[PDB]
């Protein structure tokens, strides 16, 4: 029942060493929970990669290394290629189960880092007619691929209405995703203001609505 | 030759049992060191570890979900069984299967997670099929001006999924993005935008058709300029 730690996402070059760490929140993490390491490629490919938590399983390139960092299990990958940019996840053991950790969005630079080419559209007549009102908010293009969506009206935050799908990679291997938000045809003739506010790298892209355009 | 593949239903009603087999190439259950795992992951969510059971017949569960689940095998045929009763919407997942190995190295055991399977889908929904209702994205005011314009389509409440759209442009329908199924409530929803340069729209004929072979209708839509 213990509560497993992980980063979110960490970012590295080609021929840098990275560090990824996995945290039990009741305390040291010891060889006792025989910390496991496995990579989630697109479309999914799970491979393991460390056992016991210092031990690696047979095929496994060498630039995996698994050791034990203060009270934590940690995941060095010395020398990080293109490749390794995945999903990586974590187990602990506790006497009679495991618990997976929540995982780390590993992003090794393969090209220039790229805003997301953010676009908000209006709901379309024919779904106003029965009175619901939904609002699509396409992100595209953009790299590394971790981004964050925020939505409003009027200038005052949304929280109920928005879904946003994880992050897919494209053809020129930059990522794109997806969010909407959900109204009524009545709350969306009560506003003026709709805006999709997207977060990459810091910086905020945010796209707009009002009512009051088109003349 | 290690190999593992996983055998499901697909789609369930709430209520219902789950019937999960995992079929095995390469390896035996008859042999020590050797078990096999099953992981789900929940559309949008992490890994969740469910059962283990290994050559020697030990079984070991997942706390919380322990009264609805049992695993077995049969080293006779080769394959390890997973049972999951009064299934719920929580259950709607991919499952995996992993063989499990165990090492007992001068005193210090190792546990790996090393082969696994592709996974098998499942969605828990009491809804019937329903075809999915298209809506045409064309762009708002704002930004209406600009080198190319990007158009759109809503596809909305279908199930089961697998539904693909066609775009049909008289010149360069050049970006086509599609998206990922959201999953809301029984039903789906998915997007498709596809972007032209402002010279060919409303020009050239834009038109994006969809399928949903699991009710085989289909639709298109024609891409309209938005106005006052
Ligand atoms: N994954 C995993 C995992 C499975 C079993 C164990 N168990 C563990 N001891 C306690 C227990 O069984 O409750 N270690 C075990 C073990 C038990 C069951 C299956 C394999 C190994 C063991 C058996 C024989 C000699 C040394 C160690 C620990 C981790």
């Amino acid at each position: 029942f213990a509560v497993v730690t992980q980063e979110s996402a960490l970012t590295t070059s080609p021929g840098e060493t990275v560090t990824l760490t996995c945290r039990s929140s009741t305390g040291a993490v010891t060889t006792s929970n025989y910390a496991i390491w496995v990579q989630e490629k697109p479309d999914h490919l799970f491979s393991g990669l460390i056992g016991g938590t210092n031990n690696r399983v047979p095929g496994v390139p060498a630039r995996f290394s698994g050791s034990l960092i203060g009270d934590k299990a940690a995941l060095t990958v010395t020398g990080a290629q293109t490749e390794d940019e995945a999903i990586y996840f974590c187990a602990l053991w506790y006497s009679n189960h495991w618990v997976f950790g929540g995982g780390t969005k590993l992003t090794v630079l393969g090209q220039p880092k790229s805003s997301p080419s953010v676009t908000l559209f209006t709901p379309s007549s024919e779904e106003l007619e029965t009175n619901k009102a939904t609002l699509v908010c396409t992100i595209t293009d953009f790299y590394p691929g971790v981004v964050t969506v925020d939505w409003k009206v009027d200038g005052t935050p949304v929280t109920q209405g928005m879904e946003t799908t994880q992050p897919s990679k494209q053809s020129n291997n930059k990522y794109m995703a997806s969010s909407y938000l959900t109204l009524t045809a009545r709350a969306w003739e009560r506003h003026s203001s709709y805006s999709c506010q997207v977060t990459h790298e810091g910086h905020t892209v945010e796209k707009s609505l009002s009512r009051a355009e088109c003349s | 030759q290690v190999t593992l593949k996983e055998s499901g239903p697909g789609i369930l009603q709430p209520s219902q049992t789950l019937s999960l087999t995992c079929s095995f190439s390469g390896f035996s259950l008859s042999t020590s060191g050797m078990g096999v795992g099953w992981i789900r992951q929940p559309s949008g969510e992490g890994l969740e570890w469910l059962a283990d059971i290994w050559w020697n017949d030990k079984k070991y569960y997942n706390p919380s979900l322990k009264s609805r689940l049992t695993v077995s095998k049969d080293t006779s045929s080769n394959q390890v069984f997973l049972k999951i009763t009064s299934v719920d919407t929580s259950d709607t997942a991919t499952y995996h299967c992993a063989r499990r190995t165990f090492s007992y190295y001068y005193g210090s055991s190792f546990y790996y997670f090393d082969n696994w399977g592709q996974g098998t889908t499942l969605t828990v929904s009491s809804a019937k099929t329903t075809p999915p209702s298209v809506y045409p994205l064309a762009p708002g005011c704002g930004d209406t001006t600009g080198s190319s314009v990007t158009l759109g389509c809503l596809v909305k409440g279908y199930f089961p999924e697998s539904v693909t759209v066609t775009w049909n442009s008289g010149s360069l329908s050049s970006s086509v993005h599609t998206f990922p199924a959201l999953l809301q409530s029984g039903l789906y929803t998915m997007s498709s935008s596809v972007t032209v340069p402002s010279s060919t729209w409303p020009s050239q004929t834009v038109t994006c058709s969809v399928a949903h072979p699991a009710s085989s209708t289909t639709v298109d839509k024609k891409l309209e300029p938005s106005g006052p």
